């Protein structure tokens, strides 16, 4: 289509194309220990999951006190037109339901998801 | 690789459009995609092509990468050598190459396999 | 009747037509024409095959087993 | 290395004395050696010059309207222009090769669809005319004396004297349209009333030597039953 | 998702209906066209949990020169299949009086199926096809030359004008992609028609074995 004309088009393709893996869009992982999600042990990740924890769900069994942290870098990221949204429904639709993600807002700069 | 279109008045005109080159092959997934020309797409691997598309898309897969490396350096070949070439490597169905265990499967005499 | 091959002398059967009718001169044959102080037994033996005077049917082989035969007369040369 | 193991494979393919190319078990591997019949000795470049002009200069160079009454008076003689002119059957003939060109034009546009015109063919045919224009000191000046129904019909003649698969019956009545369809073209694109009589200007007697030429140069283009292909 | 999901039903639905009809049976011309917003009207817009179930979508199918001989196509749900869900078509088959069957496997078979299948030789002749496959329609590839089948009475006639045997021809095994998109069977011969730049046109044949 115009496709073969417009370069915008070609790139979008050839992105859609290309296979992509996670290392790829990430800065760096940390395995952290809250036992509780308002412990918060990084000083300032409290806002976000904070407001997540006035809307609480899923806390049906117990909370798991091992938390895994990943750190993602918006350069690899906007480069494929992703952003943590569709990352986070498919590293769960697609591994089962036994890892909960919970996520930032992309207008903060850094772009983490606890897990 | 332009795209030559005959226009209203009848003349050919050439055309440049964007084209795409991989490093990897998988092409029945490839060509099933949107907005990709099921048409034109190839591989340069003919046993690929030969599990996908069929029997006779080798014997002119084969035909055109010999001479594209037969006129890489402005050489030239008549074609009635690739033509007989390509049809006697592909005549007994599937793709026997013409090798050790390629010439030893077939309806000839004894003396010549001795 | 029913010939399906070619009227005209192939490259092959000349060079074989030629060396044996030469060879046949060389052995005492009566040859067919009014050389004129000529010797070469092979000199001859084309001099003969320009007048058509050259005494040999070939027989040639179908690959489905049949065969017909062409007098070298009635065949046109190549060259 | 290579081309020992390559030359070991196929040593036995050879042409059959029904022009089939065989394998040592008489598997058929071509119905016609190269598709076409004719041996890669006797043949040279050439070009179409038909498929490659538009759709206006096209039927501007190969169309030999009729109703000019001087143009048709400069080139050809008093005693043809006025047959020319006065006769419905002739100008229905001169009608329809024109359409049997256009179809070929037509064909040719699919079969090459890059659009290029060098292609390998038997006997020239520009050599032949230009040899035919000094053998009868042609003056290209002068009107001719060339009849355009003359041209239809020998072409058509000689283009039933050019068999390389020889029958009556259907499939090998269609085989033989198919081996030599890209020469036919050419002959009748090169071969036409109105290019015959604007630029190359042959005379009556040039005419005949031509087309009995044509066809005993392309009678020794055929492969010949034996050799080691 | 289902937005890929009732494109690729259009798209696998427009392929069959062009496989069926170069096998010479008969179907309407606007069904070879249908557009994917006219699908989406006639069958539901969308199969997660909609109306287009993956039944509703099967194809039955007459032939031109005779309206008793027909074809079915049969699109399972399992992503792999049993069995008595094969026999289940079977007995579909049984009941409707048709012998020519389809079934557009989702992902896979088992090779217990691969056991059923072939039993059934002289009755119920099934062709087993995969989705993926039938996304594309690799007859118009630019590679692929136009096939056609012969009558068994036109073959007669080659073996007989070349003064051929059947032996001699040049082979092709039922296993490759074309030689299923056509449903041919062994002993059958296919010709094959490419344009060549020496002649115009080629006209070659392949015996199917």
């Amino acid at each position: 289509g115009q496709s073969a004309r417009d370069a915008e088009r070609a790139k979008d393709i050839l992105c859609r194309l290309e296979h992509t893996t996670l290392r790829k869009v990430t800065a760096n992982t940390a395995i952290y220990y809250d036992p509780n999600p308002q412990s918060t042990v990084v000083a300032e990740d409290q806002e976000w999951v904070n407001v997540y924890y006035e809307m609480p769900d899923f806390d049906v069994a117990r909370i798991s006190p091992w938390l895994l942290r990943v750190e993602l870098d918006r350069k690899h990221m906007t480069d494929r037109k992703l952003t943590m949204e569709q990352i986070a429904e498919k590293i769960n639709a697609g591994f089962g339901d036994d890892l909960n993600c919970i996520f930032n807002d992309d207008n903060a700069e850094k772009l983490v998801l606890r897990i | 690789k332009k795209k030559i279109i005959i226009t209203e008045d009848g003349e050919f005109k050439a055309l440049q459009e964007w084209i795409l080159e991989t490093d990897g092959v998988s092409l029945m997934r490839v060509l099933s995609e949107k907005d990709v020309d099921p048409v034109r797409t190839t591989s340069n691997d003919i046993v690929e092509i030969f599990t996908v598309l069929g029997i006779e898309a080798v014997r002119k897969a084969l035909e055109r990468e010999l001479y594209h490396v037969i006129s890489f350096d402005g050489s030239y070949v008549n074609y009635r050598h690739l033509a007989l070439l390509c049809d006697t490597m592909t005549c007994r169905g599937h793709l026997m190459a013409i090798t050790r265990h390629g010439v030893n499967r077939q309806d000839t005499g004894p003396l010549m396999k001795c | 009747q029913k010939r399906i091959t070619t009227p005209y002398m192939t490259k092959y059967e000349r060079a074989r037509v030629l060396g044996t009718r030469a060879l046949q001169i060389a052995m005492c044959a009566p040859v067919m024409v009014e050389l004129e102080g000529e010797t070469d037994p092979l000199l001859i033996a084309m001099k003969e095959l320009k007048a058509r005077k050259i005494p040999i049917i070939i027989r040639r082989y179908l690959p489905d087993g049949s065969y017909e035969d062409w007098g070298v007369d009635e065949l046109i040369i190549s060259d | 290395y290579i081309q020992r193991r390559l030359i070991k494979s196929m040593e036995s393919v050879m042409v059959k004395y029904d022009a089939t190319v065989r394998n040592s078990i008489n598997q058929v591997v071509q119905l016609r050696y190269g598709e076409d019949g004719l041996a890669g000795e006797s043949v040279e470049f050439q070009n179409l010059a038909t498929l490659k002009p538009s759709n206006k200069a096209f039927e501007k160079k190969f169309r030999f309207d009729y109703t000019n009454e001087r143009a048709l008076r400069r080139t050809l003689q008093e005693d043809l222009v006025k047959d020319v002119l006065s006769n419905a059957h002739i100008q229905n003939e001169l009608e329809r090769e024109f359409e049997r060109m256009r179809e070929d034009r037509e064909v040719l546009r699919v079969i090459f669809p890059t659009g290029d015109s060098k292609v390998v063919l038997p006997c020239n045919l520009l050599r032949m005319i230009w040899n035919a224009q000094k053998i009868f000191h042609i003056n290209p000046r002068l009107p001719s004396d060339l009849h355009p129904i003359k041209v239809v019909e020998g072409v058509k003649e000689l283009s039933k004297k050019l068999v390389i698969v020889n029958g009556d019956d259907p499939l090998s009545r269609q085989a033989q349209e198919n081996a030599t369809l890209l020469f036919n073209i050419h002959l009748r694109s090169t071969l036409c009333s109105r290019r015959m009589a604007e630029e190359f200007r042959l005379s009556g007697e040039a005419f005949d030597w031509l087309l009995g030429e044509i066809e005993s140069k392309f009678n020794q283009a055929i492969a010949h039953p034996g050799e080691m292909v | 998702d289902d937005e890929e999901e009732t494109y690729r039903l259009w798209k696998i639905r427009k392929t069959i209906m062009q496989l069926c009809h170069d096998r010479g049976y008969l179907v309407t011309q606007d069904e070879l066209d249908q557009t994917l917003e006219e699908f989406k009207a006639q069958f539901g817009d969308k199969p997660s949990e909609g109306r287009p179930r993956r039944t509703d979508l099967t194809v039955l199918v007459a032939h031109n020169d005779d309206p008793t001989d027909q074809m079915f196509v049969f699109f399972p749900e399992e992503p792999k299949v049993g069995i008595k869900t094969i026999k289940v078509y079977c007995q579909r088959m049984q009941e409707e009086n048709i012998t020519r069957a389809l079934i557009v496997v989702q992902q896979g078979m088992t090779p217990s199926a691969k056991q059923s299948l072939v039993d059934m030789a002289p009755k119920y002749i099934l062709e087993q096809f995969l989705q993926q496959e039938l996304l594309i329609n690799i007859t118009e590839h630019e590679l692929v030359p136009e096939h056609v089948v012969m009558t068994k009475e036109e073959v007669t006639e080659l073996l007989a004008r070349y003064k051929l045997r059947e032996n001699q021809l040049p082979r092709i095994q039922a296993g490759d992609p074309v030689a299923r998109y056509f449903g041919i069977k062994r002993g059958q011969v296919v010709k094959i028609i490419r344009p060549s730049e020496t002649a115009g046109r080629y006209i070659t044949y392949r015996l199917v074995q």
